[PDB]
């Protein structure tokens, strides 16, 4: 079972700042040259909802703030502009192989005065 | 557009067989897996089996062996024998099939809370 | 003509066959020239008949010269004919679904009689052979009563339900 | 029966799509960013 590490485990982000997750992956879960990484951010009270997908292809309903990239077992999740509303937890996920294992969630607060 | 809605607040005894309903909204529902998730505080959230209904097909992972079991637009779960480690929250989404079910899939389900508890 | 036994729950396929194996148009209408299903290009089309949410097709050996038809949840309205269309013919099948349960959910006591209740459809003679592990092998009509039910008949009784030769196996529910 | 200016009808874009030469999904790359517009001329209807 491969394991995934998502860095850092905590991060600070001040207002209008660009932000940037990291996930590291044990085994390579590359087909076909395809990046089989899928974000989704948690908030308190409310069910994860998907955020991005393919790692190179955009979900709908959500802005353009959002991008992510990378290769292999190193891939990078990144958001601007980081507004209020996106203090939350964030989880990267593999998709290539079975079984569908799951990383340890990294948490994000927004920085104000 | 596709929502799910799960039933009520779950609160049973330990060992026993907790059933669980998760109905879909107007959508085929036919050619579409569909996983179950469960979350516990401290742990992320982990999945339990993804079971599709256009031939009733089970995929299981390697934790839940003999404990978790999954049917067949109202999908249900099965858990046997219940213990306190299980009080989590319990979700369903939904999927694709002809390969990459849950590859590229999207638009998750509420959730509902199961308390394994003898008060 | 084939004859195929339901359960009144589990799935079933009643599959066509042809040998051009060049995904070739086909129908599946029932007893009343009503369409249920039916190949279109390569998508599916869901005929204006009450199977709307239950129907579906193997859509993957449309390509092979099979065109299957599953049906899910089956009911005890479902009991008729079918007609295969796939090039020119009219190979057709005949479906008989009915469910054979008893009526006391749990409470029962050592001593006491068993009785079934089997839901053919109007019009039809099942056969109940009950067959069980103690070797009380019943025989009757449709409807059938067993006068004793003891500790020692614990377990899921195997009555049998043979019509036209064919026989599906049931399972009895026994609390005590 | 009908009526009695303009009939709105709702459009959604799709990325995942079913081939039409064949059996299989398929995928696509996201789409444009705006002013799309077509206008088309109706002259036959299949029943």
């Amino acid at each position: 079972d491969i394991v995934l590490t998502q860095s850092p485990a905590s991060l600070a982000v001040s207002l209008g700042q660009r932000a940037t997750i990291s996930c590291k992956a044990s085994q390579s879960v590359d087909y076909d040259g395809d990046s089989y990484m899928n974000w989704y951010q948690q908030k308190p009270g409310q069910p994860p909802k998907l955020l991005i997908y393919a790692a190179s292809n955009l979900e709908s309903g959500i802005p353009a703030r959002f991008s992510g990239s990378g290769s292999g077992t190193d891939f990078t999740l990144n958001i601007h502009p980081v507004g209020e509303e996106d203090a939350a937890t964030y989880y990267c996920q593999q998709s290539h192989e079975d079984p569908w294992t799951f990383g340890g969630g990294t948490m994000l607060e927004i920085k104000r005065t | 557009q596709v929502q799910l809605k799960q039933s009520g607040t779950e609160l049973v005894r330990p060992g026993t067989s907790v059933k669980m309903s998760c109905k879909a909204a107007g959508y085929t529902f036919t050619d579409y897996w569909i996983g179950w998730v469960k979350q516990r505080p401290g742990h992320g959230l982990e999945w339990i089996g993804d079971f599709y209904p256009g031939g009733d097909y089970t995929l299981y992972s390697e934790n839940f062996m003999g404990k978790a079991s999954l049917t067949a637009n109202t999908a249900y779960m099965q858990l046997s024998s219940l213990t306190s480690e299980d009080s989590a929250i319990y979700y369903c989404a939904r999927g694709h099939y002809y390969g990459y079910s849950y590859a590229w899939f999207a638009y998750w389900g509420q959730g509902t809370l199961v308390t394994v508890s003898s008060a | 003509k084939k004859v195929v036994l339901g359960k009144k729950g589990d799935t079933v396929e009643l599959t066509c066959t042809a040998s051009q194996k060049k995904s070739i148009q086909f129908h599946w209408k029932n007893s009343n020239q009503i369409k249920i299903l039916g190949n279109q290009g390569s998508f599916l089309t869901k005929g204006p008949s009450k199977l709307n949410d239950r129907a579906d097709s193997r859509r993957s050996l449309w390509d092979q010269g099979n065109f299957p038809l599953i049906i899910k949840n089956l009911k005890i309205e479902d009991s008729d004919t079918y007609i295969c269309e796939v090039e020119d013919q009219k190979e057709e099948v005949q479906l008989l679904v009915f469910g054979l349960t008893a009526n006391s959910d749990t409470h029962l006591l050592q001593g006491q009689s068993l009785t079934l209740t089997l839901e053919s459809p109007p019009g039809s003679s099942p056969s109940v052979q009950c067959r069980s592990p103690r070797g009380k092998n019943i025989q009757g009509g449709k409807t059938l009563s067993v006068s004793q039910l003891e500790l020692q008949d614990s377990g899921t009784w195997t009555c049998t339900v043979l019509q036209n030769q064919k026989k599906v196996e049931f399972k009895i529910d026994i609390v005590v | 029966t009908d009526d009695y200016q303009n009939i709105t009808l709702q459009c959604r874009i799709k990325q995942i799509i079913n081939m039409w030469q064949g059996v299989g999904k398929a995928m696509y790359a996201p789409p444009i960013r705006g002013q799309i517009r077509c206008s088309s001329n109706i002259t036959g209807l299949l029943l």
